[PDB]
Parts: structure tokens; sequence; C-alpha cells
């Protein structure tokens, strides 16, 4: 359902509201690092001439399905590569589309899941998901 | 008659001398018709009239350092000791029949030369006309600019008036005697002895009527011949290629274009000659050299040497029981300058590493960083241009003197700077200009609502649009792209009678359904071109 | 729009008054008579509010209601197309330096400043007013 | 035709301003006339308005013709619009020349703006009134070549309408300035 | 080198500017505006001008020299 002032406009967009002094984003990490986070994935997407994604959120059973499940939301699926962490289930798992094929992902994959749990295993969420998407991004080549 | 005669003329000519392959192959050479190509036309017709209008002066100048007394018709100057050569410069002022008017004309088209020169240099710079197999035709433009800044320097010192007299020992001895072991040699060969000598202004009238104008003829026809045998570079565009040129031919388009601007030019010389006065040497005096005025000046193109010699704060070093002046400084910096100028395309070759054969122009807006180093470069030159000037500056935009030497010398740093950074990133914001030009089409201007309320302004697609409707994104491909709807055949045919009577309808649909077929044979011809070249 | 030629009749109403009010108030009681320079600034004032209401006035007399002057009315209401509005130019910014010359030319006086200013003045003016009239170039 | 055309009142508004404008004049004028000890327009100058009736009525009919030109253009009609500017440009030329012999007629007398007060304000008021009837005939000369360039559209016509607010503004307060420094003086 | 997200026609000219040119440029500017203090004038408010101007362009030199180093600028 809408939220509390969110309205359906004549154009189907949603208007939503915010209340004095609230948030519209609340993600829990700081700004630093979130700027650190989108750096690397902007640049290492464009280093890759591939899109690169970072997933937070459970998983549920069989996480390879469910990551299969999620990459479709992303705009261009087969050029993309989703790195998809349950930090409550504590699973990681790369998934990369058809366009990304033999482009030196395949080594990188398994690389990024090593870099992102040696980071993780510190407690450092964000410093783990740039840590992946940096190295995946440089073991992957553009087409 | 005049048809039997040119036949049996053309009969002739070619049984003497059959150039009728190389006369066809010159009548049917192709010369883009882009309006900058014009400019160095400039420079070559005001060089013409200066020949003209120089030989005429050559009639009447006296070239000596002789001291007579006047003795002539402008009173304010009457039992006055000068030089014969001040003196007949003002006998060509006043006693012969449009002297003044050649005189003026002829200092007109000097300053003409030095514009167009430094106008059509701008061109070749920023468009990169100078990159292979273009380099020795950029030296030899740049020694072109050279010769043709001393040449004018030379001659506005030929009448010996205060104003040139001291700006012939301010630069021409002050800095050659102030050289390292060799300037005092220097200054004694070139003056035969000290300053005030007596072989100075006929060494400059020979140096000036003969030897850098026949110098500067020998490589004005280098130049002409090197452009017509490497064939002019021309925009990208519908049918431009680099092996292709594309305009119209010599005969007659070309030959028309040229000779009515050779008219024009003229013309604007001609009226600058009568309604602008130069150099009124009667005002200044002859040249002494215990006096002098406020107003201390060259012309033009050679200010922002002495703007050098303004701003550079008085450095100077006494090794062992020597001295090197602060005018050495200047010297150094007219070389630098000279030498950056004539070695740029081995520079950015050496730089970019792009040694490939172009013949297609760059925008300047595409090349930002060259772009950016043009626009310092003109920078720093206006502004020891307008140190030179801030004198006058001060005098009528009220400026303390000191204050204008400051911001000279400040600003001949921060300023380059500033006008590269703005430069460079206005060259990237015109390239995103025509990228989103190219993604969204024009904007026509045009805005509608929608039943829902949605404002959207009506785009112009310039290519193939997808199943429902936007533009398919084209690819720039180096030329303008059109931003103005207007420039688009949209609202373009008013009545075509005369400006203050229409004609009849009849004729009216027949001129525009003409003008609409002839464009869109055109528009078709060139694109069957461009499709059979690839 | 009656309400837009209500308020500047109902400004021009009052300027009236106040500057009629200031002439009678000033011819007598006042020093020198009429004060001579509120009572211009104020008449014509009463001009100026004149002019723009009698003006609107008649631009409402013939004009049907349009949807932003008619209240309960739909956004559909005003489907169409807008006219036309220059999407950019950079003619306003030479317009500006070329005003700006000349008015650097009148400050110092320098009469050939003042001619050039005017000259550019009216060359960005020109710019301005022809810039989405001028036609493809004819070759 | 259901709505109002902004260039037209966007030019009412800013006639207004203008307007404005020359009621500061006025307030320089009708000040140091109240100063003129019985003398106003004081020696030596001679108000001649047997040469400022004819300028008075030119400018008048060439608003007549300025006026004609509105109704061509209101129907389509570029070439009797560009036909009736015309006219109305020459006559405003006309004017501007007369004033202009009234000023050097008036200059030779005695009367200069370092001279007098009433010079002073006379010439002041008179001038800017003069600029702005330049300004009009170069809007005038403007807005013809703009219809030589295009295909005669309503933008044209309202673009020639407004320039005729700006005219019929002009000869208004000419004849202001008219009855009050040549009658009322 | 450069790629074309930031300069569109970088594949047109030459587009890029190494960055150590103009770091190294501009701390030389800074060097001549500081050099130009010592010399054959009696006033000082133009010592406060060249002083003032050095500091400004030191300062971007750091500010952009610090912020490619720790990748706030890439
Ligand atoms: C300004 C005032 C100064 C004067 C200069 C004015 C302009 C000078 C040259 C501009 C071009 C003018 C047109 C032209 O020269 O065409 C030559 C043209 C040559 O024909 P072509 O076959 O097209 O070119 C031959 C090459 O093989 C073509 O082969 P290519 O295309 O493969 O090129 C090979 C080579 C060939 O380059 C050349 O041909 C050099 C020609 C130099 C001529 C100058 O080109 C180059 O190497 C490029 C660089 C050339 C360097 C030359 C510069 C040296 C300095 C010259 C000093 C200037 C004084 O000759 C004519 O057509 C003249 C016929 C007209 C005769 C009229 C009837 C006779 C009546 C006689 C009766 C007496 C009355
Ligand atoms: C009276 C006034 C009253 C009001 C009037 C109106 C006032 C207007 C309102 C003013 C308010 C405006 C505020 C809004 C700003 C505009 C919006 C905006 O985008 O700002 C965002 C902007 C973002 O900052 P950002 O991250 O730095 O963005 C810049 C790029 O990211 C980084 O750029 P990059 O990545 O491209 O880096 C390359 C280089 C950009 O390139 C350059 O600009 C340097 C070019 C040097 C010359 C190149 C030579 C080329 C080789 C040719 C050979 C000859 C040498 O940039 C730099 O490295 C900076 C340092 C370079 C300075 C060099 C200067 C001296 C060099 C001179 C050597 C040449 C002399 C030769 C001849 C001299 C002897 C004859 O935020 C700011 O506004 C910055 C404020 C921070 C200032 C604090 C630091 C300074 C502390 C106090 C000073
Ligand atoms: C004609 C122009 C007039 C306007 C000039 C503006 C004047 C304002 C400056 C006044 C003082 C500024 C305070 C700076 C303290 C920095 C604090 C800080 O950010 O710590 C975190 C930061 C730690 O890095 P981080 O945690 O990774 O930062 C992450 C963020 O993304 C970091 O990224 P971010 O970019 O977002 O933040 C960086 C931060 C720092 O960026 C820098 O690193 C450069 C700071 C250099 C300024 C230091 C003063 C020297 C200026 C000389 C001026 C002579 C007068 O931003 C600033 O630049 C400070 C704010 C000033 C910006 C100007 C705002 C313009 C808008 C308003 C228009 C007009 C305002 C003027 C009046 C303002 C008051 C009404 O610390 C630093 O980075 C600073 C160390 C790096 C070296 C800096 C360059 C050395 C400059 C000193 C040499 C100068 C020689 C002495 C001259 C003596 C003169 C007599
Ligand atoms: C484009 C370029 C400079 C390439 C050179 C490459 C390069 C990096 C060289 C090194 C630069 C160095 C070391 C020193 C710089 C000093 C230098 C180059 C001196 C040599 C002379 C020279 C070649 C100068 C550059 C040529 C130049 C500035 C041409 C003018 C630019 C153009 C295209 C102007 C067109 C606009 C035009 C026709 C009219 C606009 C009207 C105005 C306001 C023009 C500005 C203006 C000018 C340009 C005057 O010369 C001038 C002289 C005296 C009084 C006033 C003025 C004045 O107002
Ligand atoms: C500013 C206010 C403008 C007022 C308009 C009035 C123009 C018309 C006034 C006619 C002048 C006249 O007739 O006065 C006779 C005196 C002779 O006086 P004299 O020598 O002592 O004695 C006789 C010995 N020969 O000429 C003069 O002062 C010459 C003054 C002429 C002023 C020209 C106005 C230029 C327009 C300025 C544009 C400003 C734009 C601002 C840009 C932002
Ligand atoms: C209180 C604090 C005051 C601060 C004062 C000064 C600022 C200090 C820093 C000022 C920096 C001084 C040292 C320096 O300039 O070296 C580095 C650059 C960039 O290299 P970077 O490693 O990629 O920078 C990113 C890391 N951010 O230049 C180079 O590396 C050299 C490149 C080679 C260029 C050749 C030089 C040609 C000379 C041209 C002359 C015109
Ligand atoms: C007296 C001096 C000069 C004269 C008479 C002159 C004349 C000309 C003419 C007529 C052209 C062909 C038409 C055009 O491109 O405009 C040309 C082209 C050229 N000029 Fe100059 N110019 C002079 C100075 C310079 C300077 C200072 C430079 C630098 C230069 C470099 C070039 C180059 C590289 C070309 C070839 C451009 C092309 O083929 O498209 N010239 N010159
Ligand atoms: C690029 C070519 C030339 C340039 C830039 C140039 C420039 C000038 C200038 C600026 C003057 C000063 C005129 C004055 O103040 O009255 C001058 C004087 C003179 N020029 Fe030239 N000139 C050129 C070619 C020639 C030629 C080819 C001749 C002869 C055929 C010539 C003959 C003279 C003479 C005799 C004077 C001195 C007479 C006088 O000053 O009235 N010049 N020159
Ligand atoms: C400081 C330059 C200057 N101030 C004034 C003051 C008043 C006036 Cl009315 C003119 N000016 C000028 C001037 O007219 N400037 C143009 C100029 C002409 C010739 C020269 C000289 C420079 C060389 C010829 C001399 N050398 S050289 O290589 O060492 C040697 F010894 F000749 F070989 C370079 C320099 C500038
Ligand atoms: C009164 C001040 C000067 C104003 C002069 C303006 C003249 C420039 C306009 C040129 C008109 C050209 C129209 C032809 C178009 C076709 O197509």
């Amino acid at each position: 359902d809408l939220p509390y002032g969110s309205a359906l406009t004549s154009s189907g967009r949603i208007s939503a509201v915010t209340e004095p002094g609230e948030l519209s984003v609340h993600y829990p990490f700081p700004t630093m690092d979130l700027v650190v986070l989108d750096d690397a994935l902007k640049y290492g997407s464009r280093a890759a001439k591939a899109r690169f994604a970072v997933y937070i959120g459970p998983l549920g059973a069989d996480t390879a399905a469910t990551a299969r499940e999620i990459l479709a939301n992303v705009p261009t699926p087969e050029n993309a590569v989703l790195l998809a962490v349950s930090p409550d289930q504590r699973a990681i798992e790369v998934v990369y589309g058809a366009d990304v094929k033999g482009r030196g992902i395949e080594s990188a994959a398994p690389l990024g899941v090593s870099a992102a749990a040696a980071s993780f295993k510190e407690g450092n969420l964000i410093d783990g998901l740039i840590s992946a998407v940096r190295v995946m991004s440089a073991g992957v080549s553009p087409a | 008659d005049f048809a039997k005669l040119a036949a049996a003329q053309g009969d002739a000519i070619d049984s003497r001398y059959h150039p009728s392959a190389a006369v066809r192959r010159q009548l049917n050479k192709v010369f883009p018709t882009h309006w900058s190509f014009l400019l160095g036309e400039i420079a070559l017709y005001s060089f013409i009239i200066l020949l003209l209008t120089g030989v005429w002066l050559t009639l009447f100048f006296d070239p000596s350092m002789a001291h007579v007394t006047y003795d002539g018709v402008y009173q304010p100057l009457r039992g006055v000791q000068m030089s014969r050569a001040y003196e007949t410069a003002l006998d060509i002022s006043f006693e012969v029949r449009g002297g003044l008017f050649v005189r003026q004309v002829h200092h007109w088209a000097a300053l003409m030369f030095a514009a167009s020169i430094m106008v059509h240099l701008a061109r070749i710079f920023f468009t990169g006309a100078f990159r292979r197999p273009r380099e020795a035709n950029w030296v030899i433009g740049s020694l072109l600019l050279i010769l043709a800044m001393f040449e004018g320097y030379f001659g506005y010192s030929l009448p010996d008036d205060l104003l040139s007299g001291t700006g012939i020992r301010a630069a021409l001895s002050g800095i050659t005697m102030g050289m390292p072991v060799i300037g005092t040699w220097l200054h004694w060969a070139l003056f035969g002895g000290d300053f005030p000598g007596e072989i100075l202004i006929p060494r400059l009238y020979a140096l000036h009527i003969l030897l850098i104008p026949g110098i500067i003829l020998a490589l004005i026809g280098a130049h002409l011949a090197l452009v017509w045998f490497q064939k002019h570079t021309q925009f990208p565009g519908p049918g431009r290629t680099e092996t292709n040129v594309v305009g119209v031919r010599v005969m007659p388009v070309f030959a028309v274009k040229s000779g009515a601007f050779f008219a024009m030019i003229t013309g604007v010389l001609g009226l600058m000659g009568g309604l602008l006065t130069i150099n009124p040497i009667w005002n200044l005096g002859p040249y002494k050299p215990s006096q002098v005025s406020a107003g201390s000046q060259p012309d033009f193109y050679m200010m922002w040497t002495e703007g050098l010699a303004r701003l550079w704060p008085a450095w100077e070093f006494y090794p062992f029981g020597h001295t090197i002046p602060q005018g050495v400084w200047v010297a150094v910096g007219m070389g630098l300058v000279f030498a950056l100028l004539i070695a740029y395309p081995f520079i950015e070759k050496k730089v970019t590493g792009d040694d490939a054969h172009h013949n297609l122009l760059q925008r300047p807006r595409d090349v930002p960083v060259r772009t950016a180093i043009g626009s310092m470069a003109i920078a720093l030159y206006l502004l020891l241009t307008f140190a030179c000037m801030n004198d006058i500056i001060a005098l009528k935009f009220h400026i303390s003197l000191n204050a204008t030497t400051w911001i000279g010398r400040i600003g001949m740093v921060v300023l380059p700077a500033i006008v590269y950074f703005v430069a460079y990133r206005w060259a990237i914001s015109l390239q995103r200009s025509d990228r989103e030009v190219l993604e969204h089409g024009v904007e026509t201007g045009i805005i509608k609502r929608l039943p829902h309320g949605a404002y959207v302004e009506l785009h112009q697609p310039l290519g193939p649009v997808d199943e429902h409707g936007h533009p398919i994104p084209l690819e720039y491909a180096g030329a303008p792209l059109p931003k103005r709807m207007n420039k688009l055949g949209s609202g373009g045919a008013p009545g075509t009678g005369s400006f203050l009577f229409p004609d009849p309808a009849v004729e009216h649909e027949a001129l525009t359904e003409a003008a609409h077929a002839s464009e869109h044979k055109s528009l078709t011809a060139l694109k069957e071109h461009q499709d059979r070249i690839h | 729009m009656h309400i837009e030629a209500r308020l500047f009749e109902i400004l021009t109403a009052f300027f009236a008054l106040a500057a009629v009010v200031y002439a009678v108030l000033t011819a007598m009681f006042a020093t020198g008579g009429v004060e001579w320079a509120g009572t211009t600034a104020l008449v014509l004032t009463t001009g100026l509010t004149l002019i723009t209401g009698t003006f609107f006035r008649f631009v409402a007399r013939r004009l049907d209601t349009r949807p932003e002057d008619y209240e309960d009315a739909e956004i559909s209401d005003g489907a169409g197309e807008l006219g036309f509005f220059a999407p950019h130019s950079w003619w306003p910014i030479l317009i500006s330096l070329s005003f700006s010359t000349a008015a650097v030319g009148a400050a110092l006086w320098l009469p050939w400043l003042i001619a050039a200013g005017v000259a550019f003045v009216i060359t960005s003016v020109c710019g301005l007013v022809f810039e989405y009239y001028w036609g493809p170039e004819k070759h | 035709l259901n709505r109002p055309n902004m260039v037209s009142v966007g030019t009412i508004v800013w006639l207004s301003s203008e307007l404005m404008f020359f009621a500061g004049l006025f307030a320089m004028y009708f000040t140091a006339r109240a100063q003129a000890g019985g003398a106003w327009p004081p020696e030596p100058t001679e108000l001649n308005l047997a040469l400022a009736v004819p300028v008075t009525l030119v400018l008048i009919a060439s608003s007549f013709t300025c006026q004609m030109g509105v109704f061509a253009a209101e129907r389509g009609d570029v070439f009797g619009l560009r036909r009736w500017y015309v006219i109305t440009f020459l006559m405003g030329l006309f004017f501007v020349l007369g004033q202009g012999y009234e000023y050097i007629h008036l200059v030779e007398h005695g009367t200069t703006i370092p001279g007098s007060a009433y010079g002073s304000v006379f010439y002041l008021a008179t001038g800017f009134h003069g600029l702005h009837v330049i300004g009009g005939l170069v809007a005038f000369v403007l807005l013809l070549a703009r219809t030589k360039m295009s295909k005669f559209t309503p933008a044209q016509a309202t673009a020639a309408i407004v320039v005729s607010y700006y005219w019929h503004f002009v000869d208004i307060v000419w004849i202001a300035l008219f009855a009050t420094i040549y009658f009322v003086r | 080198g450069v790629d074309v997200e930031d300069v569109p026609s970088a594949e047109w000219g030459w587009s890029h500017m190494p960055i150590g040119v103009m770091h190294i440029g501009g701390l030389l500017s800074a060097a001549f505006l500081l050099v130009m203090m010592r010399g054959n004038h009696v006033g000082h408010v133009e010592d406060w001008f060249l002083i003032g101007f050095a500091a400004v362009i030191v300062a971007l030199v750091g500010r952009n020299w610090w912020l490619r180093r720790r990748g706030w600028i890439r």
C-alpha cells in the first residue's frame, strides 16, 4: 500500500513525501564509503564495459537460484555482474550474464568472492563489497 | 567577331605552347567553399596593395639622414632642423596630390596584412591544418609572420620622426647593445657606429623596399604553390572524405569569388585610407635624441614586445665585471615565442605521437587541449599588447599606472591559466551540446501540455526514429549539427515579389517549386555520392 | 483577465486620489506652492497604472474565459501546444556586454567608446531579434 | 483566438515603465520653471512654434500610417505592412531631422545645455524623446528585415503590432511634451 | 590517454593533458609570483597581492593533488 503522504498522480508517477527533518534515504552506512562504493561501481563498470551490481539481502534456500532471480532486475542482465551477499545467511554469489562470458571473469569471480569474504571476516560489509567489485572489475576485460 | 577571334587565339596559343591539358587541369581544380578558407586570401590581397602603393611611395621618398631646414608649405615646421627623409615624407603628405592618401592606404594595408596573418594563423592552428603533410607550410607561414612584423617595423621607421626614432632607439639599439659578448658588435655593424649614425635610414630603406619584400614574395610563392599542389583541407561533412575535395571548380565560381573578394578588400582599404588618419607625422615632429613624448608605442603587431619590456621586473646579472641587462630577457623572450611558433607541429607530433596523414580538419571543440593552449597563447598576447598601452589606458580609464603594471605582472601568469581552464571546459561542453543534439534531436522551442499536464518540448529527430517514437541515436561524424529549426527549412518563403509590391502568384508558385526541387536534387546527389563512396 | 485589470484599476484609482490630494494639499500650505516634483511623479504613476489596466480591460472584454481564470476546471482543458519558448541563446550576454561597453563609455565620457557600444548594442539586438528567423544559407 | 498575446502585454507593461522615465523628465522640467522669476522661456531663447507645429503633425500622421500598417499586417498582407511601415520610417526620420534643425537654430542663438536652466531641461527632455524616436526607427528597420527573412507568420504580425504600440507611445509622449513646452510654457 | 565518457570526442583530437604538468606549472607560477616580490619597488600593497595570488594557486594545486591522492578524483 501507499505510505503516509504518497499519491499516484495522473501521469502514473508516484508522489511521496518525507516528515520535516527525516530522510528519504536511510541506508545504514556512512556517506563516505557509499561514495567510495559508487565510484568503484561506476569506474569498474566503465573499465570492464559491463555493468556491475551489488545486492545486500536475504537469499533463502539455494542462494544460487535466488541470485539468478534477482539479476533479472538489473537494467541489462546479459551485460551484468551481480554480487549478491546475504550477511545473515553468510552467503556470497556472483552471477554473470551471457554477454560477459570468457571475458576474464571466470577467474575473477572466485577471486572476487575470496576478496569479499576476506574483508568480511573483519566485520566491514561495505569494505568487502568495494574490494570485491574492484577485484572483479580488474579481472573482467572490455569486450 | 569575338567568337572567331577567341577560337583563333586559342588555336594559336595551343599550337605554340599546347597548354590545353595543363590549363584544363587548372580550371577543374576543386576548392572548398568554407568562409575561413578566405582568411589567407586577405593576407595575400593586402600584400598586393602594399606592393602597389609601396612602389608609388618609392617615387617620392628620399632615405637620407642628412640635416636640412624644412622650408616648405606646412607652417608649424618651417625653419626646423630635420632630416632629408622626414622632409620628403612631409613632402609626400603635403606637396604631392594623393600622396597623403597613398601613405594612409599603405599604412592601413600594413595593419591589415598583420591582422589577417594573425587571424589566418589562428584558423590554421585551431583547425589542425598544420598536421602532416602540411608542416613545412606551417614553418613557411611562421617565417612570413616574423618577416611581416619586422617589415612593418622597418617601414614606419623610414620617416625619421620623433615616435619612430624613439622606437628605433629603444628596440633596435638598446636591446641590440645590451646583448652579451657580440651585442655591441652587432650594434656597430648595424648602425655603422653609435646609435645616431648616418647609414641607418638608407639601410632600413634597402631592407624594406627590396630585401624583406623579396624574401616575403619568395616565401608567399612557395606557400601558395604548396597549398595548390598539396590540395586544400576541408571540414568533415556529407560527401567529404580524406581522399576527395568537395566544393567548386576554379572556373568560373572560384575565380569570380576571389576577384570580388580582392575588389572588396581594396575597397575597405581605400575607405580607411581616406576616412581615417594614420601616422600624422607632422604632429610628431622630426626625431631629436633629447626629446620624447608620452605615448611612445610601436604598431600593434610589435606592442607585445614592448609590453614584455614593461612588465619584466628589472632582473639583471653582473658576472665578473660584466653586465647582463634587463633587455636581454626581452630578446630571449622574443626568441622563445618565435621558436615555439615555428616548431609547434613537431612538438604536437612528439607529444601526441600522431604522425598520420590528415586532410579532414578538426573542429576546435573536438581538440580541447590544443584549443585551450591556443586560447592561453592568445590571452598572453592580448595581455602583453594591452600592457604596452597601459599608459593611455590609465589616462583614459582612470587607473594608477603602477596599478596597471602590477595587474599586468600578476596577469601574465594568472590569466593564461584561467583561460586554459575555461577554454578546455568550454570545448568539452560544446562537445556535450553536440552529443545532446544527436541523442535527442533539435530542440524546436515549441512546448505543449499533455492532457495529464506534462510539459514536453517538441523535438526534431535528425535521423531514423524507433517504433513508437524516439530518435535512433546518430553517431558524431566531426561536422556541425543544426540546433535552430529555422536553419532547417522551417518557415522560409515569404512573398516572391519586390520589397514593396508582390509578383503574380503563378510566378511565386513556379519559383518556390523550382527552389524546392533544386534543393532536393542537391541533397539527393550528395547522398548518392556519399553512399557510393561507402 | 478580469482580476488583473481590476488590480490595475484599483491601483489607478488610489494613485489618482494620491496625486490630486497632494496637488491640492501643496498648492496651499506649501512654501513654493505646488511641489511640481512629487505631483508629476504621482500623476504619471496614475498614468502607468491606467495604461496597463485599461489595456488589460480591452483584452479581457473581448476574451472568452481561459482555463486559468475559470475555477473548477480540468487539466485536460489546457491540452494542446503552448507557444514558442527559446531553448537556448548566447545573445543576451552579448547584449549585456554591449550595453556595459556603452555605459562605461558614457561614465568616463569617451565618445568613441559610446559610439562603439551603441554599434555593438545594435548588432547584438539584431542577432537576438533575428535569431529564430534566419533561414538556411542559400549557397 | 481565446488567449492574450503576451508579447503585447509585455510591451504595454514596459511602455508604462518608459512613461515613468518620462515622468522623471517632466519632474526635471517643471521645477526650475517655478524658479523663472516671470521669464519662461527666459531670454534670449525664442520658441519658434512655426517650425515646431509641422514636425508634430508629421509625427501624428506617421502614427496614422503605422496603424494602417498594423491593419495590413493583421490580415496577412506583408507587402502593405512593409509599405505603411516604410512610410512611418520616412516620416519619423523627417521628425528627427526637424528636431535637429530646431536644435541647431536654438544653439546658434545661444540656448545651450551649459548656458541656462531652460536650455538644460529643454534639451534633456527633447533629446531623450529624440533618442526614443531613433530607437523606434531602429526597431522599424529590424522588423522590416525580419519580415523579409521568413514567410509572414502570425508571430511576425505580433512583432509589427508591438512595434506600432511603441510608436504610439512615442507620439503621445511627444504630444505631451509639445503641449507643455510650446503652449503652457 | 583518456576515455570518451569524460571527453566525448576524445577519438577526434588531443584531449588529455597529464595532471603532473598542470600541478608543476601551478607551483612554478606561484614561485614566479613569490620571486617577483624582491625588486626595485618601494610599495608593499603589491606584495600582499602577490602573496595572496601565490597562496590561492598553491591552495588549488594542493587541493587537486590531495583529492587525486585519495581517489576522490578518478
Ligand atoms: C593561435 C595561436 C596564438 C597559435 C600560436 C601557438 C602558440 C602556443 C604559440 C606560443 C605563444 C607564445 C610563446 C607567445 C604568445 C604571443 C604571440 C603568439 C605573439 C605572436 C603574435 C600572434 C601569432 C598572436 C596570435 C594571433 C591572434 C591573437 C589573432 C587574433 C585572434 C582573432 C582570430 C581575432 C578575430 C576577431 C577580430 C578580427 C576582431 C575582434 C576585435 C577585437 C577586440 C580584437 C582584439 C584585439 C587584438 C587581437 C589586437 O591585436 C589589438 C591591438 C591593438 C589594440 C587593440 C587590439 C584588440 O582589441
Ligand atoms: C609586407 C610588406 C610591407 C609592409 C608591412 C610595409 C609597411 C610600411 C609601413 C607601416 C610604412 C609607414 C607608412 C607611413 O607611416 O607613412 C611604410 C613606409 C614605406 N613603404 Fe612600406 N611596407 C611594405 C612593403 C613595401 C614595398 C614593397 C615598398 C616599395 C615597393 C614599400 C615602400 C615604402 C616606402 C618608400 C615607405 C616610406 C614612405 C613613407 O613613409 O611615406 N613598402 N611601409
Ligand atoms: C622594447 C621594445 C620597444 N620599446 C619601445 C618603446 C617605444 C617605442 Cl615607439 C617602441 N618600442 C619598442 C619596439 O619597437 N619593439 C619592436 C621591436 C623591434 C626590434 C627589436 C629588436 C629585437 C631584435 C631586433 C634585437 N635582437 S638580437 O637578437 O639580440 C640582435 F642583436 F639584433 F641580433 C632581437 C625588438 C623589438
